[PDB]
């Protein structure tokens, strides 16, 4: 209608789509489609940003579980959650988890179902309602500013239903499923990585089937927590493969054996038809595969491996090299970790499970964002629990940084205990978590401290309510005790300070940080008293 | 890095000849107490207290055969060749870790002052001195870098420390400035020097003080 | 007082011989502190690995009490636990049987991929007091289609553990454990003596499997002569409709003071009511915030709860990390129940225990806790532990500590001690001098700020210039007017300002 | 939640009835009963009294049991003293069972 014309030439990108739909100028509805979602420009440090940017801004969670309300609002780029209760924590990953399963669904096809809240475990037990909701909202470049989607759940035997709220949701899904189908475009990654990816590697591997080389691949349990490493090697495996094979090759090997075929049987060999019919059938299959790959605009297999190679070796410290080796008959995928040359089940389990981490992220980002030419530049929502899992303090040192550097646009919400990882994150970036005695909270605070760049013992003291030094030890109190003794000696050592002084001495040693503080109150004291002297 | 006073040459340098001879036959605990003398039980290059340590050849005994047994040649710095262990400074990172250098362009601390070319942060890095171009300001960079003054953690860690653990210290005595008259003042300035000299990274902490 | 020559002479004939062998693992005395000190004590003295995985040559000397093994990931710390897993399974295969077989080094994967010799080797010696100073075993694989291959060395330990079963079936004696906790821990017929010794070398530790058992437990002591229970229970029947479930009742307690009577002297056992009161205390020893333990059945469902900092919840009410950690002193309470029914305390027992990254899944306040009081709850226990905690240091003395140099390139030829003191060192100077990270990320810009500022101010006589002023309007607006990074620079301008007005003063 | 009142409506017309559900329903009220003091309190005091009347019978062999379900019995009224729904849901269920179906007293 008229109205819809005038909301979609302002940039309401819904009502352009509506218009699509229904003269279905309409090239010119679908070009501003299209573009709303490809457009972009590249920035001074020459990363591609999106002019429409996707992320989570806010989650309610009300009569969930332990909270009575809770309101979290996100950050674009990273959020960290902190808090001693982890059963709190985790709850708010799922929530967001199963609110992601409504996109993924509608992308992948028209009217799928996400995944619903339990009525046994996700309703709180002293709700007087006696219903959940899971509310989130969604931002999408200024033309949509607000994409509000509702998961809800009753009791049984309540007289009124609550029913999930899901349109929106469903409606911007449409619009990528819809506008890809006709022109391939670039798609957001969604991703969740609990503890559960911390399992031993089965290294026997399955033969391709193919599954892992189609594009949707990328959403195949996406949200299920452990993400799927045996599908990274399966699919490593066969980019490898492909990149030392030549390709259509077998078409015109096809094309040659069917021109032979055809001779025979024009030849007057009539036997030899069925077996024609099913080597065109090959054939049109294969080059309808190819084409189809043609029409995909996919990336050449040889790029695609090496994308994720340079991603693997820039995000993972310890790898510097990865690659395929072809022995007896079995494809192994080999590292070079540490400067030496080891399998995949050779890994230590910190390596591994970061290895398999980023692995597959870059594989689903490879996947879903083939008209970048970084893809893992592409627009994403990535949810991780505990990111310090398993991780040495040089490298917790590192993790956010390498991780945001090598996916620039993907919005991280993190869980962390590590004040290590804290020291290389900004506190408008982190949310306190401190619940009742009933687990309830109504609203998550950023810590009073900046964290980025201070030093650990301070986020150790003033964020994490810990201590620098261990209080059940009694040698950490022998200085402050020390100082006491010095004060109420009027500086002068005493037998009683002289003898925690030789205790101090020998059992840090002569070179020790606390003997030179020792040092230093008995020099300031002593100097002071000179004052005091001069004064009287 | 402290200006050292190189004095006496001890006997048993006298008897051993470059070419014959090598350092596996000479006696090391011959040579120790006039180095013990010259430095104080204190690293050359970056005044750890000495305990685990090695006789340094400053030009090193492969590339300058003719610079073995010369007293002006040696030095004693931290770290330990013999033991099963990686040591990451001074001596055995000149060799090893830093590689490829000139010896030409490095601070010789018996010779010249360390003082001109090094300046000691109290936030802990050594950095060259304020006002350095071209010939200078490379002795210093690469001083710093052959020896990794800042690149050991260890090291950069235990300098900040000490220095950290003093400066109470020095605030509180120059706010006395003003009440105390100047004999008062530089007596006290004098005894609060007089300490360090038995301390562990002492350039540093005079660069605090002074 | 040597113990196989004894042992020798009571295979081959009696008595004497046979109380010189009992004597030689039983006795004992309680020290000053109260504590049962076995006079032969049981460990793992050195290990030596030969183109083991990572390793050309290694050599460890281990702390008879606690050692604590430290390192960059893929340093090589759950390889040490693995080699000394696998010799253990040599011990325990053959107490539980005569010549049975313990684990074996992967052709696969644990022969060094550059090894020019391809084979692998670890060397260990145990120690079982001065009768027997030396227990050497080797376990060697030759790589996968080598045409020689290389033999392990067992016989020692089948001799030792041989001893342990043939006295034990004799006479019953207190028997050692060995258990592994690795990372897998944080995963999601009646009872006999031996079953102590099932998964203690992979699977121990599952929360799961300690509820279940503790329920169990509960219910069976909820609620004493044979003849006179006999006579009991036929009294009852004869009353037998209130008194059923009294008889019921009775008529179990019969059949297990039979089945205790008709059990062999071997598998010999305390009550369910003295190994749950072990458990619990161990726990509440053990375990970090938790003063309590008990099962309810009020609500209607088994439940297990707990005091948890003064509050009582819920066992689900844990943190996962309190959970796996409540799960590994409750398993390992529980085996050294079963192996030690002859001591006063069984938790006095000896053994060996490996456990991988002891900080999994812990929050700092919880870490600052974990090893203070598993020695005293253990203290005859072997501690073969690795962690990546400051904070788990810093309540450990340095001579237990065995670190890595990061620079490692896996040629070192012995594991050593920090130069610093650890026990009661600040998190901060463990970092650096320690385990080599800086205390602030240098990744990070603003980490390097104050040095900047120090050095502009140094450049411009002392005086706060346009440059200076910036950034310390920078520092100020970044940090906060409250930081200790702006009084720093505070400081560092008070001073300045003071050399300068003296340098003027000249 | 077998004690949830809507699931009576649990696979209700899925044609085999959920015989799990009907023990694992069963044993929570059995649990629930013997938890309540005043029953045990009635229970042991039954107990008590029958156990009371064997030792006037002449059986002095069960004083020693008597005895320490006297203090049992003074323990638990002690403990505060207080009819249990869940008692009475038991009873009906086992009356019903045992009325319809002949082999089961
Ligand atoms: N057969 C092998 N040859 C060479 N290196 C190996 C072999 N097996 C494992 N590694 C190396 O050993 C290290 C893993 O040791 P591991 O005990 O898992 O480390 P961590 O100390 O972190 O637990 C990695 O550096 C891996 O590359
Ligand atoms: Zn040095």
């Amino acid at each position: 209608t008229k109205q819809y014309e005038r909301k979609a030439k302002g940039g309401n990108l819904l009502s352009a789509f509506e218009l699509y739909q229904r003269n279905s100028l309409v090239g010119e509805w679908f070009e501003m489609c299209r573009d709303y979602i490809q457009d972009g420009h590249v920035d001074e440090s020459g990363i591609f940003r999106p002019d429409n940017a996707f992320y989570l801004r806010r989650l309610t969670l009300k009569d969930f579980r332990r909270f009575s309300l809770l309101e979290i609002k996100l950050e674009e780029d990273l959020t960290v959650i902190i808090g001693n209760n982890g059963k709190g924590k985790t709850s708010i990953l799922y929530a967001i988890a199963k609110t992601l399963s409504w996109f993924v669904a509608n992308i992948l096809k028209e009217g799928g179902s996400g995944q619903r809240l339990s009525e046994m475990t996700d309703i709180k037990n002293d709700a007087e309602d006696r219903y959940s909701d899971v509310s989130s909202t969604f931002f999408f470049g200024k033309g949509l500013k607000s994409v509000p989607i509702r998961l809800s759940r009753s009791a049984l035997g309540t007289a009124e239903r609550r029913d999930s709220e899901v349109k929106p949701a469903k409606d911007l899904a449409d619009i990528w499923r819809v506008i890809n189908e006709v022109n391939t475009i670039n798609l957001p990654t969604f991703a969740l990585y609990n503890v559960e990816r911390s399992q031993p590697f089965n290294r026997n591997i399955k033969d391709n089937t193919g599954r892992r080389e189609e594009r949707f691949d990328a959403y195949s349990q996406t949200l299920g927590g452990a993400g799927r490493f045996d599908h990274f090697v399966e699919w490593y495996i066969y980019l490898h493969k492909r990149t030392v094979s030549d390709i259509s090759s077998s078409i015109k090997e096809l094309e040659q054996q069917v021109n032979d075929l055809q001779r025979t049987v024009d030849g007057g060999m009539v036997s030899v038809k069925s077996l024609l019919e099913q080597m065109k059938f090959k054939l049109s299959e294969a080059i309808e595969r190819n084409d189809a790959a043609v029409s995909s605009r996919v990336l050449t297999e040889s790029v695609q491996k090496s994308i994720v190679e340079k991603a693997i070796c820039s995000v993972v410290p310890s790898i510097s090299n990865i690659w395929v080796e072809m022995i007896t008959g079995s494809d192994l995928v080999k590292v070079t970790n540490d400067g030496h040359d080891v399998t995949i089940d050779q890994l230590s389990d910190g390596q591994r499970v970061f290895l398999s981490l980023v692995a597959d992220l870059a594989r689903r980002m490879v996947m879903l964002n083939p008209l970048l030419e970084n893809p893992l530049e592409g627009r994403g929502i990535v949810l991780i629990d505990e990111i310090e899992l398993h991780l040495h303090p040089k490298w917790q040192q590192e993790v956010i940084l390498n991780l945001r550097s090598a996916f620039p646009n993907i919005q991280f919400i993190i869980t962390t205990h590590s004040p290590i990882v804290l020291s290389t994150i900004e506190k408008r970036c982190i949310r306190e978590f401190e619940p009742n005695d009933d687990g309830d909270q109504s609203f998550l605070d950023s810590p009073d401290m900046q964290t980025k760049g201070s030093e650990n013992a301070q986020i150790l003291e003033q964020v994490m309510n810990v201590h620098s030094t261990p209080p059940g030890i009694a040698e950490s109190h022998w200085l402050g005790n020390f100082e006491l003794l010095l004060l109420d000696n009027s500086g002068e050592l005493d037998n009683h300070s002289q003898v925690l002084y030789d205790q101090i001495k020998a059992h840090f040693g002569i070179d020790s940080i606390e003997l030179k503080k020792a040092d230093s109150l008995i020099r300031i004291n002593k100097m002071k008293n000179k004052l005091n002297k001069i004064r009287a | 890095m402290r200006e050292l006073a190189r004095l006496e040459r001890p006997e048993i340098l006298d008897q051993y000849i470059a070419g014959q001879n090598d350092w596996m036959e000479i006696d090391q605990s011959a040579v120790w107490p006039k180095l013990t003398e010259m430095q104080g039980g204190f690293c050359a290059y970056c005044e750890c207290r000495l305990n685990r340590c090695h006789i340094e050849h400053f030009r090193p005994r492969g590339k300058f055969p003719a610079l073995t047994f010369i007293w002006n040649n040696l030095f004693g710095s931290c770290g330990d060749s013999r033991k099963s262990g990686g040591w990451s400074r001074c001596g055995i990172y000149k060799d090893n870790g830093a590689g490829a250098y000139n010896a030409d362009d490095l601070i010789k601390p018996d010779e010249e002052n360390p003082d001109d070319y090094l300046l000691f942060l109290t936030t802990g890095e050594v950095v060259p001195a304020i006002g350095l171009t071209g010939r200078a300001l490379k002795k210093a960079q690469e001083t710093i870098r052959v020896f990794n003054l800042n690149g050991d953690i260890k090291l950069f860690g235990s300098r900040r420390t000490a220095v950290q653990a003093i400066m109470p210290n020095v605030e509180y005595l120059y706010t006395l400035l003003e009440e105390f008259d100047e004999d008062d003042w530089n007596e006290m300035l004098r005894d609060e020097l007089e300490k360090i000299e038995s301390d562990e990274y002492k350039t540093a902490l005079k660069h605090a003080w002074t």
